[PDB]
């Protein structure tokens, strides 16, 4: 939040991280997906249920009632309105609230698109032409073409472009890939547009950054997803430490106490090097990201080769407890954390159909084209097989930004004078005026604020911020503390 | 980012250089490897004196100029001038500076040590770049398509190799390097077709005898009954049309120039020919991975492209290998950028960053760092 | 349960490792006895730098590390890599903690006392097992065969043995060891088959030489006139297809390998071989227990496999045998796992749960206690 230099309101600027792109294909089955679509099949708006050639029905669309489809406690007809009502005032082009829309029923439609095995042949052969009619039309595409490019996959391996064909297994895998492509990126998109209404030509002085992100959350199931959340939170961490550091040191020379110490930061940067630095985890996981023959397995001993033994926070699983297997655990500011190595090379990769993106890039829904031109204008660097995808501006890493915009950001906090704020939640069963104990126990380790006990702790436990200190105490010697207190904030309390 | 899209691959070759970055799909620049020194004083209307010129500029002109070669047989010659070829990389062709670059460059398959640490002495003091790697090139090649074991028959301009790779370690003592190359081969295209009764006479008739060659030119199998069938004149010949319309015809030699490949003989070379080649690098490899090697055996190069190419390396090397095996000749259609692809994907990874050499490690280790 | 489920047998040999649970039928985990260290540094592609290998990675990576065998001859010679080889059985192929599993290992026919107590003192100090048991190998193969009273013959990869064991108490001055094995009979194999006119060139050639010797080779009886037979030239030979299609025949060495069991001779042994070996073991014990003895010659080891090797023995030993004897060679179908399958049956065995030797034995009696 951009503040002017009176002091009045000027702009704003959203960034998004990490999106739950699963639920868009999948759901636990006390869960649901993202809410818009239960919105949009409420019918508070008949047109849009003809308008995306789909029904009422959640169960026709698998993608998105694999767990659950209605919430007491929301009302998808008021949201839907909400919603609506929202992009308008938000500045978005019909057309473009038109695309939105459009775009998001054809994801449902996908995961409708079936597929057979051609006789004697191993192939997917298209299992009728129904609903990718449908999926076609609303996002200005061609059913065959389509159903070709998914089908057929025309590659370019070597120099030229090589046409390959895949399994029905394989259609369904990359079918639920771009789904999940196309509504990221949409986000993705709706966010800038956003950011764009929000951008305005007053000057401005100073902004105040308002991050909500989660935090470092231990599963017995660690994957990808965790890392790239610790990481972030054991960053944040060190942040605070730091500026603690710096917040003391300060009293010890305003009070004239001799106290020396070192950065609390410091402890963590241990674990920061490891994942971070060059031959740190990212990288080993990056750079056979590049190796066109690599596997799990195959990234995992290049991960151990180099940092097992020789590396303090690396360490080998304990495989027993309440964890599901074995690859690496890594010693955290909040604990160890189990973690598995498996699809990360893959997620990692962002392997997409780039036939079919081809026809997005040229589809008669202009929004649609859009989303995709940055995929389009890299193709140049990664025309032959094997190779280097960043030469033309492409992807190389799933990991590879995550660590670009994580760095943009730890940048915008530095020059920030930070504010923290640890938000708690009492008991799994949602009982107000209660409290399960290990439960917020965890919390506690997780969030920092164990560590900011810790750090005061050594030493000169209880620290009473100034006024609070007054309020409270002026009281003792009334007269002469009240004096003190009022006529320096400071200055008082002494 | 900083250097994501920062990265520079360059493969420095003996005909063509193929620059560009780390990211891109295929080369952004793609030039002759010569540098020309002119032969008398004067100038260009509206230009200045120059003292050399490099790539097309030094072809175009070449009447005037003195043509040199940095690179003999795929090994820099001269230090001197394969600078020149570098600076003009940098600056003229990819228009960057180099010294906020990372720079992957490649090397030849048994590079001499002391010119793996002379590049590295003028990346870093006379470039100043902030970190580079050399790569080596048919490392590269199969990298790029996919693998890490594998065997590469590498064969561009002025050299052919052979590099059994095992889980990525090239094998010094299998490499086969075979000096007839695609420079070799548009020489000899050239005399079978003045000796059809022609004459590439002026320098416009020189030039595109190489361009008959790419076009029209083929590897066939059998191509004993190939000459038989040139006999019986079916509708295999292939009029190409000149600079003007001096309408060439080229039936038969076509596949003749290709044929050199496999034996040298055709060209007065008493060397083995490219797939017994492949087969002796073979045979002295270790015996348990020889059964990889054969299953793989990936091409990359210029000279690799010519059509039917794989066919009858396929079949040429199945006949001399032990029937238990199973045969598999990679040939991609990128191939003539393999090896610079391959440094595209390696250097815009997201492990390799832990390889850079670092102006930090040059400057405290000396180029010994990078010479591994 | 506690135990019942969760004894361990581990059974340590000179080429291979036999591990699984008691109660099991054959071992969980069979695997070499290696330990292999890089010759080299560097890594394999997404895995880090790795300081030692076991088993079949270190078989499969064999040329680029130095390969060491901890038990020479049965006994162990090296702790630090037979520490390794534990810990890897343990924690990567039964993927088991230690710390809550019984264990019971095995040793060697005179395997010294010091060894016995060490192997101790590393199974509970360095692993922590709850408790553990040794028992002696030809031991465990007798009473997997039923009884308790016999000779056992036992022939595996680096030691052959003649252990004559009464009431279960094997006896010491009347055991015999022959250093001549598997691993020395696919060297011979090896030489009479290049002999035959071949050449195992690359390892792929050499490891199958081993894979020749355990399915085509033989023991005859009257080697004789097998060799005659050889000579006529019956449908005797026997050809075997190589890693690719290389047909390589053996027709008469085929048994020429397991008859150097019986005449050391032939490898440049002045040792006395197998059945006399049986038999002097025999002369070399007591009187009254020698006609047990004749009538109980169980077999067990990889190298005891050889078709044939039992009716060779049964005739070798009747015919040094006193007539009035009853001579009879038990040679089980699962022997090259009569020893493990000895300690799964005792291990989960009801009675043996009072001789564990436990943390709270060892804690107070210090490794002296195990050692009996």
């Amino acid at each position: 939040i951009h503040f002017g230099a009176t002091g009045k309101l000027a702009s704003a600027d959203i960034e998004t991280y990490l999106l739950e792109k699963s639920r868009v294909t999948f759901q636990l089955p006390a869960e649901r997906s993202y809410h818009i679509f239960y919105q949009i099949m409420s019918n508070k708006k008949p047109e849009l249920i003809d308008m995306l050639l789909i029904t009422t029905n959640p169960y026709d669309y698998h993608y998105v009632s694999e767990g659950e489809i209605t919430v007491p406690s929301i009302d998808d007809q008021e949201e839907l309105m909400a919603t609506d009502s929202a992009i308008d005032i938000l500045g978005f082009s019909a057309d473009e609230k038109t695309a939105i829309y459009k775009l998001t029923g054809a994801v449902m439609h996908y995961g409708n698109l079936k597929f057979k095995q051609k006789q004697r042949e191993e192939q997917a052969e298209p299992d009728g032409t129904e609903v990718a009619d449908k999926a076609a039309y609303l996002m200005g595409l061609n059913s065959a073409e389509l159903l070709k490019a998914l089908c057929y996959p025309r590659v370019g391996v070597g120099n030229e472009a090589v046409t390959k064909g895949e399994t029905v297994s394989e259609v369904h895998n990359s079918v639920g890939a771009l789904a999940k492509a196309v509504y990221e990126k949409m986000f993705l998109w709706m966010v800038i547009r956003i950011n764009q209404q929000l951008d305005t030509k007053q000057p401005r002085q100073y902004f105040i950054g308002v991050l909500d992100i989660a935090g470092f959350e231990i599963f017995d199931f660690n994957s990808f997803e965790q890392l790239c959340i610790n990481f972030t939170n054991e960053k944040l961490q060190q942040f605070f430490n730091h500026h603690m550091f710096v917040l003391e040191q300060e009293e010890y020379k305003k009070e004239g106490i001799e106290w020396e110490f070192i950065d609390f930061g410091m402890d963590l940067a241990a674990c920061i090097e490891l994942i971070e630095k060059p031959m740190g985890i990212f990288s080993i996981l990056e750079e056979e990201c590049m190796f066109p023959k690599a596997t799990d397995t195959s990234f995992k001993n290049k991960l151990y080769d180099e940092h097992l033994g020789k590396s303090n926070n690396f360490q080998k699983p304990k495989p027993a407890k309440g964890k599901a297997e074995a690859h690496f655990s890594l010693v955290h500011y909040a604990g160890t954390v189990d973690y598995n190595i498996s699809g990360w090379l893959e997620k990692n990769k962002d392997p997409l159909n780039e036939t079919v993106i081809g026809l997005y890039q040229k589809s008669s829904v202009k929004t649609l084209a859009l989303l995709f031109a940055t995929y389009g204008g890299e193709a140049e660097g990664g025309g032959g097989k094997k190779g280097g995808k960043k030469k033309g501006s492409s992807f190389q890493t799933v990991s590879a930004l995550f660590r670009e915009n994580l760095n943009k950001l730890m940048a915008n906090l530095r020059s920030t004078h930070p504010h923290f704020v640890r938000c708690i939640i009492p008991n799994e069963t949602k009982t107000p005026g209660a409290m399960e104990h290990e439960l917020v126990l965890h919390q506690l380790r997780c969030n920092g604020v164990l560590e900011g006990i810790r750090i005061c702790r050594k030493g000169f436990p209880s620290r009473v911020l100034y006024a609070d200190f007054k309020q409270r105490y002026r009281v003792l010697n009334a007269s002469a503390i009240p004096e003190g207190q009022f006529m320096d904030s400071k200055k008082a309390s002494e | 980012d900083e250097d994501e899209t920062t990265a520079l691959v360059c493969d420095n070759g003996s005909g063509l250089v193929k620059a560009g970055f780390a990211g891109d799909d295929a080369p952004r620049a793609v030039f002759p490897s010569i540098v020309g020194r002119p032969r008398h004083q004067g100038v260009m209307v509206g230009m200045g004196q120059k003292d050399s010129y490099v790539g097309d500029e030094a072809q175009s002109k070449r009447g005037i100029l003195t043509l040199k070669y940095p690179i003999e047989h795929g090994i820099i010659t001269n230090w001197d001038d394969m600078e020149k070829i570098w600076h003009h990389t940098f600056y003229n062709e990819l228009r960057v500076a180099p010294e906020e670059h990372p720079t992957l460059l490649t090397e030849a398959p048994l590079n001499p040590k002391a010119n793996r640490e002379k590049m590295t002495q003028i990346m870093f003091e006379t470039f100043n770049v902030p970190a580079m790697y050399v790569a080596i090139q048919a490392v590269l090649s199969l990298y790029a398509s996919g693998r890490t074991t594998g065997i590469v028959l590498d064969s561009g301009d002025g050299v052919t190799h052979n590099v059994p790779i095992y889980e990525g370690y090239a094998l010094p003592h299998a490499i086969m390097r075979l000096d007839l190359a695609g420079r070799d081969l548009t020489d000899y295209l050239m005399k079978i077709l003045t000796e059809r009764g022609y004459s590439f006479v002026t320098t416009a008739e020189r030039e595109i005898v190489r361009d008959i060659k790419e076009k029209l030119c083929y590897v066939a199998l059998d191509f004993e009954n190939e000459m038989a069938t040139a006999a019986s004149s079916s509708s295999l010949e292939k009029s190409y049309e000149l600079p003007d319309g001096q309408v060439i015809t080229i039936g038969n030699e076509r596949f003749r120039c290709p044929e050199t490949l496999f034996q040298p003989s055709f060209i007065g070379m008493e060397s083995a020919g490219i797939h017994e080649t492949t087969y002796n690098s073979i045979m002295k490899c270790d015996i348990d991975i020889r059964k990889d090697l054969y299953a793989n055996n990936v091409m990359s190069g210029g000279t690799t492209m010519y059509p039917g190419i794989a066919d009858r390396m396929q079949k040429e090397i199945t006949a001399l290998a032990p029937s238990t095996m199973k045969i598999k000749i990679i040939a991609p259609p990128e191939r003539k950028y393999s090896v610079w692809i391959g440094g595209s994907i390696l250097a815009s990874l997201s492990t390799f960053q832990q390889m850079w050499i670092t102006k930090q490690e040059y400057d405290e280790a000396g180029p010994s760092i990078v010479h591994r």
